[PDB]
Parts: C-alpha cells; sequence; structure tokens
C-alpha cells in the first residue's frame, strides 16, 4: 500500500571489449517503500560483493539506486539484473544487451 | 538559479530495529552531506570536496541536529499510525523536503517544506510560509496541532533566514565545483536490427550535468519519428551517459547525422556513422 | 544547514 513499480536498465560503465574489466551497472528508479532487493547474476548465477549505491529519493518521493559489480564480458556469458520489490507481485529480471 | 534542500527519510522496519533515518543535503542539486542512522558512528559527513573547509564544530553541530530529528521522526513515525489506524507489524515511509531557491542575484524565490507518508504527499507550508496545506483527514490534524503551537513562523525563521545564510556561504566556498562540467563525448554504433533496415544509435557518454539533448536528422528535418530514447543514466563515476537511434534502411546510413546539445561543449557535437 | 523541526506531527 506505498507501491509504484521501478525502472530498470542495466548497462556497462564502459563501452563493452570482449575480455576486458569493465564495471556492470544495474539502475532501478521509481519504486517505494524504499526497501528493495537487487540481484546480478551471472548465466543465472548470483554473483556476489554486489555494492548498492547510498539511497536517494526524487521530488516525487520515489527512489532510486545504482546495483554494480565489475565484471568481464565476453561472447558467450549472459549477464542480468534481478528486482524484487513489493510493487510487483513477482521478481523482474532483465537481461544486460551490450548495445543497449 | 542556486537553491539548497535536505531530504530526509525515516522508515519503520518489522523487527527490534529503532527505523532508520536518513537525511540528505543538496546544493544546486548536488548532493554535499549526508546522514544515515545505519552507520557504525552515525554523523554528517562530506559529499563535496569543498565542504572539507568546515570545522569540526560544524559537524558536530549539524550532526546534533540530526540526531534530534531522528526522534522527530521516530515519534511522528508513531503518531501517523494512530492517525490512519494502522497496525504495528509492517513498515512505514515517512519523507520530508525542506529548503530555499535563490536566484542569479542570491534573492530568495521561494521556501519549501512539505511531508509525505507512504509516498504520497501528507502536508505542506505553502508559498507565503504562513498557511499549510493538509492532503487528508490525518493531514487535518497536523494542520492544526501547528497552527496552534505556531509552527510556520519557525520554519519560515529557518527558510528567509539560516537557509539563505548557509547557503550562500557554501556556494561562496563551492562555486569553483559547481561551475565544473565534463564534455560528452559521442560515436555512433551500428546494429542489423533488421534486413532491408537497421539501427543506429548515437551515444554520448562521461557528461556531466546531467542535461544533455540527442537529435537525428537526414540533412535537414529532426526524426523524431521512429526514434528511441533512454532515461539518462548515471555512470556510476559522477558522469552520465544516454543514447538516442532511429530505424534507417540498411545502405544508408552514413547520410543520418547525430547532434548532441550539452552546457560543456565549446559547441554541440554532430557525427554519423 | 538543516533544518530542526518543531511541532510533531
Amino acid at each position: 500500500m506505498i507501491q509504484k513499480t521501478p525502472q530498470i536498465q542495466v548497462y556497462s560503465r564502459h563501452p563493452p571489449e570482449n575480455g576486458k574489466p569493465n564495471i556492470l551497472n544495474c539502475y532501478v528508479t521509481q519504486f517505494h517503500p524504499p526497501h528493495i532487493e537487487i540481484q546480478m547474476l551471472k548465466n543465472g548465477k548470483k554473483i556476489p560483493k554486489v555494492e548498492m549505491s547510498d539511497m536517494s529519493f526524487s521530488k516525487d518521493w520515489s527512489f532510486y539506486i545504482l546495483a554494480h559489480t565489475e565484471f568481464t564480458p565476453t561472447e558467450t556469458d549472459t549477464y542480468a539484473c534481478r528486482v524484487k520489490h513489493d510493487s510487483m507481485a513477482e521478481p523482474k529480471t532483465v537481461y544486460w544487451d551490450r548495445d543497449m | 538559479p542556486h537553491s539548497m534542500r535536505y531530504f530526509e527519510t525515516a522508515v519503520s522496519r518489522p523487527g527490534l530495529e529503532e527505523p532508520r533515518y536518513i537525511s540528505v543535503g543538496y546544493v544546486d542539486n548536488k548532493e554535499f552531506v549526508r546522514f544515515d542512522s545505519d552507520a557504525e558512528n552515525p554523523r554528517y559527513e562530506p559529499r563535496a570536496p569543498w565542504m572539507e573547509q568546515e570545522g569540526p564544530e560544524y559537524w558536530e553541530r549539524e550532526t546534533q541536529k540530526a540526531k534530534g530529528q531522528e526522534q522527530w521522526f521516530r515519534v511522528s513515525l508513531r503518531n501517523l499510525l494512530g492517525y490512519y489506524n494502522q497496525s504495528a507489524g509492517g513498515s512505514h515511509t515517512l519523507q520530508q523536503m525542506s529548503g530555499c531557491d535563490l536566484g542569479s542575484d542570491w534573492r530568495l524565490l521561494r521556501g519549501y517544506l512539505q511531508f509525505a507518508y507512504e509516498g504520497r504527499d501528507y502536508i505542506a507550508l505553502n508559498e507565503d510560509l504562513k498557511t499549510w496545506t493538509a492532503a487528508d483527514m490525518a493531514a487535518q490534524i497536523t494542520r492544526r496541532k501547528w497552527e496552534q503551537s505556531g509552527a510556520a513562523e519557525h520554519y519560515k525563521a529557518y527558510l528567509e533566514g539560516e537557509c539563505v545564510e548557509w547557503l550562500h556561504r557554501y556556494l561562496k566556498n563551492g562555486n569553483a565545483t559547481l561551475l565544473r562540467t565534463d564534455s560528452p563525448k559521442a560515436h555512433v554504433t551500428h546494429h542489423p536490427r533488421s534486413k532491408g533496415e537497421v539501427t543506429l544509435r548515437c551515444w554520448a557518454l562521461g557528461f556531466y550535468p546531467a542535461d544533455i539533448t540527442l537529435t537525428w536528422q537526414l540533412n535537414g528535418e529532426e526524426l523524431t519519428q521512429d526514434m528511441e530514447l533512454v532515461e539518462t543514466r548515471p555512470a556510476g563515476d559522477g558522469t552520465f551517459q544516454k543514447w538516442a537511434s532511429v530505424v534507417v534502411p540498411l545502405g544508408k546510413e552514413q547520410n543520418y547525422t547525430c547532434r548532441v546539445y550539452h552546457e560543456g561543449l565549446p559547441e554541440p557535437l554532430t557525427l554519423r556513422w | 544547514a538543516a533544518v530542526y523541526n518543531f511541532a510533531t506531527m
């Protein structure tokens, strides 16, 4: 009873290049309450030590946060972000498409 | 058109833990001080290099207001459950926004003091810094409480005084930093998005502040049709990103042109596949 | 400088 469906964007910090250290981000926004669970998957496998940014909200009271983790992209590995928030009857997963 | 805000949040959660209190301060949209009750040592801390000119008494002073607000939110959070007749096993959110906007002439344009419960407007001080606007039936009880205690004249004091006083003081110390910009770097990517057709994505990377504008044009008319644009995203290092694209008939790509408008470029970037 | 609230809600 404090809902607002979150918006998710997944992308690297630098233009990708197979075999090169880059940083993957999961930018989640427009959610309320601020309590949210974010997982960074690599081939459907939960990634450890995923750092989260400090929480800030916007003029519309909704909150936003940046989850990130270091990683080295390849040609076969798939990455994605899974978010569970009380405004979605189910967790939402979104894959990383290196051209977006 | 400088400004100063303090975004405060206190959320209650099931368990033995007291609600978390988080306050974030901003000067011209940039974070410069933050306070989290979940820290190992709750204290207001520097969030911009310029604030490191402030002595310990400043930090100790603000931190003490911090400590006070915590109780104020913890207590207020409790009064809300009563008003709304809610139960003890859930979680609630109480947010506050307050601050002052200054013109380029350093003159106060408007004061801000508003609160939300569960992410919905609850109560707000009007622009005359004298009367209140209460959103619902609960809000009415707070309005009366504050009208009888004469709260408006005291937030008004902070807004026309301390808020203006100190904000100038900050701008003075951090104008050199604030004014600082980061020119975007752009390039265009080609993607097979169809046969006979294709997709061109114009990338804008590592620019600061966030404000930017991307356009596409086939030598002449800007392509608003069939153009895709993404919300500006942070790169995680302070700078931001953004891209825009358009479907383009294969083999005709090098004829479309992209333009990047950002306040840090000696002039708008222009590129193509 | 942060605000300091007066009457509670």
